[PDB]
């Protein structure tokens, strides 16, 4: 898995979407794995590797 | 002249302390932005 800087469909743990991933901060805990925001949408995702 | 020009120049002043104090009187103004904001809110949750 890798994609940088390109709209694209990601399917990541089998869930759908589409759009441009890029790098972030979001101090995650050693558990979390995904993210979203005020807007109840996904906002960051976790490498699986 | 002089004291009306005073009583201006205080009231003016006065004005300035009264819209700089904390009690802002702005609600009319800030209804229809929260009601605005708010029903954006609830039609956008309302997706789910």
């Amino acid at each position: 898995n890798l994609v940088k800087n390109k709209c694209v469909n990601f399917n990541f743990n089998g869930l759908k979407g589409t759009g441009v991933l890029t790098e972030s901060n979001k101090k995650f805990l050693p558990f979390q794995q995904f993210g979203r925001d005020i807007a109840d949408t996904t906002d960051a995702v976790r490498d699986p590797q | 002249q002089k004291l009306i020009a005073n009583q201006f120049n205080s009231a003016i002043g006065k004005i300035q302390d009264s819209l700089s104090s904390t009690p802002s009187a702005l609600g009319k103004l800030q209804d229809v932005v929260n009601h605005n904001a708010q029903a954006l809110n609830t039609l956008v949750k309302q997706l789910s």
